[PDB]
């Protein structure tokens, strides 16, 4: 997984919050973007090293600050078959926040 | 002659939440014959100053 998009028209009109992962970072950020771009993916197996990715955003425009901090997510070692983690997300909002 | 930075959203169609603004522009009529027109007649546009 890789972030989330929140708004009303997913549209550059008004300010439309976006999050962003690294491997080791985390980007999360509100600003008015138009439409967000994917890149080329087609790879399953041949491919095992993961990377040309990234650059998805859209354009700039009048944006606020970001969040760049350690990354939420965290891995263990899947020993002996059947070990995955869970992970639980909330979003709401109370008074804007 | 002013500074013309008055821009008041007049009326729109959803009362605002606390603390929320809206960045955007309306063709907002009251509902006959629905138009997006810049007419002023039926088709009223806010944000006057």
């Amino acid at each position: 997984i890789r972030g989330w998009i929140f708004g009303t028209t997913l549209d550059s009109k008004t300010q439309s919050l976006l999050i962003v992962n690294n491997a080791t970072n985390v980007v999360i950020k509100v600003c008015e973007f138009q439409f967000c771009n994917d890149p080329f993916l087609d790879h399953k197996n041949n491919k095992s090293w993961m990377e040309s990715e990234f650059r998805v955003y859209s354009s700039a425009n009048n944006c606020t600050f970001e969040y760049v901090s350690q990354p939420f997510l965290m891995d263990l070692e899947g020993k002996q078959g059947n070990f995955k983690n869970l992970r639980e997300f909330v979003f709401k909002n109370i008074d804007g926040y | 002659s002013g500074n013309y930075n008055y821009l008041y959203r007049l009326f729109r169609k959803s009362n605002l939440k606390p603390f929320e603004r809206d960045i955007s522009t309306e063709i907002y009529q009251a509902g006959n014959k629905p138009c997006n027109g810049v007419a002023g007649f039926n088709c009223y546009f806010p944000l006057r100053s």
